[PDB]
């Protein structure tokens, strides 16, 4: 680290409300949703997911509209997908 | 072998013991028909070598009156394009022809390492060839006939899988 | 007559092993031409009446005899793949919104 | 040309017949071998991948100083005995040596330093272009230099500067990747860079940051870790056992060579010590006036304002200063910098890297 | 094309060159350029299929069938196997997948349409062996009764030139 060598150390955001939709805003588009989908309140009920886990709670939403083998993934299979996530990352 | 019993022996409990998972399926395997379980193969012996552990080989399973092929872990080393385990495959085919056949392994560390490190240079080997090893235990092959016999020296990093309790069942120490 | 003649041609063009591909780091000024073979290490062999050395590139695709390794013509061009694991991507997937913030 | 007809005449006869007489002993494999051993007896020894076996012997158009033990030639079509050499260019197999190039740089922006400026020139940059005094007075000048400091802050900027007024061939060598978890590959590679470059003079080798090797502590060999003191001790090879003529030059700089320091240095194949020095009233002014020779800014704004009170600011701090100053400038689109991005860069900078030990009077 | 007849020689496609012209890639490591036959089907060619070439001349013979498989590699199926799917419970809650990630994209491919997220395409199992991971893979070809290929690449590459790349296609 020296003047010049390296400028600045760019901090990111940390998560927050306003964060969490973040991907929801953005990988919505290619995955099929309902229009019961409000972004920013389903994301009022996550944790600890910005990044990286929204992309695996939303690749969750696909697995649990499996089973209902339908083609549409409402608000009621997001939540299974909340509490199943974090129980990776409390581990260890 | 041309020797009789146990010279080295004298403990009743222990090498009874191993006699009991031998002659059950040489003549009548109905025990574990109603049990419902497959055949147990496991015997581990753990302690010094050659005294009351090696020579139980040429002794036991020479009076139990079954095909017994020696196999050395030098013989099977094959440093120039090793053949390895490919050649215990082919050992097998007297297993499926001769039904009374033991196989026995005698006193490898060799494979025990598992080098956490894996900076290796010939050994890198040497864990990809006993991954053919533990097919045997694993895949198609399932006889009951042909028993798994490893010893070592030391209880240190060994490989746990062939551990398994299914794979290695009597442990017999050498008190 | 340009059918069953070509049958018959295959008889005697075939009589050979084949053909060997390699790739041409450099030239020289002896009329001979230095061809890598993949296989095999550097070897370096003559041209035929049809190409001149001005008009081989560097790392080409070549054909070559048998025994007498001399080059007949140019087949394909350099191959596609490069290196071993190339990783550098021009106008990713993300272009605009992928990652916020 | 005037010889083609009287002296051509009896030469392009013998000429053309003697290259039919190469297309018997060469063909077109030109298969290329390796040489590993020269024999009096005119033998060779063939190497490939396909395990040759042959008692070829060595042919004519090679000499003794042209067959090299180990390097590629040229061999036979049938008989595959040896007929040329292959020659060697652009990037050995070694490890990663630079070629050449010319660089731009002078003394400018290091101004002030030159009370030690003027102390490396004499040891490196005169005994290069005026090989002399050696033989009136006798006394072999220095091999290298050895350099211990804060660098990048004029005093490794001046062995940059260096580099370029020595106008010959400058060498710069990789002294981190030896450091590698693989025991051996340390003198390995190091000694094959001195062997192979020995035949150029100008080398001026720099090495920046060693903090591994020198472990020695009471003894000469301890029982510490093989991946450190034993690749030290190449270099006791090149400075001690096996000395050039003054070809080879290494130049090493660092934070702290101190422990380091007497395992490699010896008592005079090469003298040098230049530390890192406050800059004083004079000093400062020459680091930052000559940084703004091609800078524009504020007319109303004096350059000497903040070299009265600063604490430790030098050629590297500035460096930022400069940058840092201007990007904020420069989002405006104008070649001026106002003074409020003065006081700012130097917060940042004298926040973050400069930190002292809170030790005061004394 | 009966010039050639019964000494066949197994060759390896390589990459096309004209019509009835191409480069053949030999199992001994050495390529041949040979003229391919015009009766010889060339919509057939992969680079992976083996062909079959001659011995003195190394003429490319026929395009080989599908039936091409060699055995060299143990190309088979499973033939009734033993360890039922059923049986083994407890995982029911991670081995939801075992007919979503295996079954489902096999049947129903419009669902994955229907959805937008990838496929579960890759699937990496790490574990020790006989506690039950490898036990749920002899249960796959239960739940499955299909062609079923289980093959342990440990020391099946060879290490010596030209068996292992034996292994490397054609499987």
């Amino acid at each position: 680290l020296r003047p010049g060598r390296i400028d600045r150390k760019i901090e990111f955001p940390p998560p927050s409300v306003a964060a969490r939709a973040e991907i929801l805003r953005i990988h919505s588009r290619k995955m099929n949703l309902t229009r019961g989908i409000n972004l920013r309140k389903v994301a009022e009920k996550m944790n600890g997911c910005s990044g990286a886990d929204v992309k695996g709670v939303c690749t969750e939403a696909g697995m649990y509209a499996l089973r209902e083998r339908r083609i549409h993934v409402t608000q009621e299979d997001f939540e299974l997908a909340v509490g199943k996530v974090m129980n990776k990352n409390q581990e260890t | 072998g041309e020797i009789t019993f146990d010279g080295i022996g004298g403990l009743t409990e222990q090498i009874r013991e191993l006699r009991e998972v031998i002659e059950l399926p040489l003549k009548n395997p109905e025990i574990f028909q109603r049990v419902g379980i497959k055949p147990p193969k496991g015997v581990l012996l753990y302690g010094p070598p050659g005294t009351g552990k090696t020579l139980l080989a040429k002794a036991v399973a020479a009076t139990i009156g079954a095909n017994f092929i020696f196999s050395p872990a030098s013989g099977i080393v094959d440093k120039y394009i090793g053949e390895s385990a490919r050649i215990i495959r082919e050992m097998f085919a007297y297993a499926k022809e001769h039904e009374p056949c033991i196989i026995f392994m005698d006193e490898v560390d060799a494979i025990g390492g598992r080098r956490f490190s894996e900076g290796t240079s010939a050994d890198r080997e040497i864990q990809r060839t006993l991954m053919e090893l533990l097919t045997q235990m694993d895949g198609f092959d399932n006889l009951g006939q042909t028993k798994i016999i490893m010893a070592t020296n030391r209880p240190d990093t060994l490989d746990p899988a062939l551990l398994r309790p299914g794979r290695l069942d009597r442990k017999v120490e050498i008190p | 007559n340009d059918k069953v003649r070509f049958i018959k041609d295959e008889l005697r063009l075939l009589q050979e092993p084949g053909s060997y591909v390699g790739e041409v780091i450099k030239i020289v000024s002896d009329k001979k031409v230095l061809v890598k073979v993949q296989p095999e290490g550097k070897y370096i062999v003559d041209v035929a009446k049809d190409i001149n050395v001005k008009d081989l590139k560097a790392s080409q695709r070549v054909c070559l005899r048998s025994d007498s390794y001399m080059l007949h013509k140019v087949l394909e061009n350099k191959a596609d793949p490069l290196v071993s694991l190339m990783m550098v991507e021009k106008v990713p997937d993300s272009t605009y919104d992928m990652v916020g913030g | 040309f005037v010889s083609n007809s009287e002296i051509l005449k009896p030469f392009e006869k013998k000429q053309e017949e003697e290259k039919k007489q190469l297309e018997e002993i060469r063909g077109n494999p030109l298969s290329i071998g390796t040489l590993e051993e020269i024999i009096d007896d005119d033998h060779a020894i063939v190497t490939s991948p396909t395990m040759p076996d042959y008692y070829v012997s060595i042919l004519s158009f090679v000499d003794k100083e042209l067959l090299e033990p180990g390097c590629s030639v040229l061999l036979h079509h049938k008989t595959m005995s040896i007929v040329g050499v292959l020659q060697d260019d652009a990037d050995p197999m070694v490890s990663v040596m630079k070629m050449d190039k010319s660089p731009t740089e002078s003394y400018s922006d290091i101004g002030g330093l030159e009370s030690q400026i003027q102390e490396i020139k004499e040891s490196v940059e005169l005994p290069l272009t005026h090989p002399e005094l050696y033989e009136e007075m006798g006394i072999k000048p220095p091999k290298g230099v050895i350099l211990y400091g804060a660098p990048g802050t004029g005093k490794t900027l001046l062995a940059k500067a260096v580099a370029n007024q020595t106008s010959a061939t400058f060498l710069r060598i990789v002294g981190s990747e030896l450091i590698q978890k693989y025991l051996g590959d340390g003198p390995r590679l190091c000694r094959q860079i001195f062997k192979v470059a020995g035949e150029n003079a100008p080398s001026i080798v720099f090495i920046d940051e060693i903090d591994a090797i020198g472990t020695k502590r009471y003894d000469s060999n301890s029982g510490g870790e093989r991946e450190i003191q034993r690749t030290m001790l190449e270099l006791l090879n090149q400075l001690d056992g096996f000395d050039d003529r003054g070809d080879v030059k290494v130049i090493m700089a660092t934070n702290k060579i101190e422990t380091l320091d007497p395992a490699l240095i010896r008592p005079g194949r090469i003298d040098r010590k230049i530390l890192f020095e406050n800059p004083d009233l004079s000093t400062k002014k020459k680091i930052l006036g000559i940084h703004t020779s091609k800078m524009n800014l504020s007319e109303d704004v004096n350059l000497e304002t903040l070299v009265t009170t600063k604490d430790d600011l030098s050629g590297a701090d500035i460096q930022a200063m400069c940058t840092e100053a201007g990007l904020l400038a420069l989002r405006e689109r104008r070649m001026q910098v106002t003074a409020e991005d003065f006081k700012q860069a130097k917060e940042r900078v004298m926040k973050n890297k400069v930190e002292e030990n809170l030790e005061g009077l004394y | 094309k009966r010039i050639q007849s019964v000494p066949l020689v197994i060759g390896q496609f390589l990459e096309p060159i004209d019509q009835n012209t191409g480069i053949v890639s030999s199992t001994t490591g050495m390529s041949y350029v040979v003229r391919i036959l015009s009766t010889l089907d060339r919509e057939l060619l992969k680079p992976s299929m083996s062909v079959a070439l001659h011995r003195h001349s190394n003429a490319l013979v026929d395009i080989l069938p599908p039936d091409s498989d060699s055995s060299i590699s143990v190309m088979g199926e499973n033939e009734k196997p033993d360890v039922t799917y059923a049986d083994v419970g407890g995982l029911d809650m991670q081995k939801q997948e075992i007919r979503e990630a295996v079954e489902l994209p096999l049947v129903q491919a419009d669902l994955y349409e229907q959805i937008g997220i990838d496929p579960p395409r890759g699937v990496l199992l790490y574990g020790p062996p006989g506690t039950g991971k490898t036990m749920l893979v002899k249960a796959v070809a239960n739940s499955t009764k299909a062609a079923f290929i289980r093959v342990n690449g440990s020391e099946f590459v060879h290490k010596y030139l030209g068996e292992g790349p034996r292994m490397v296609r054609d499987v």
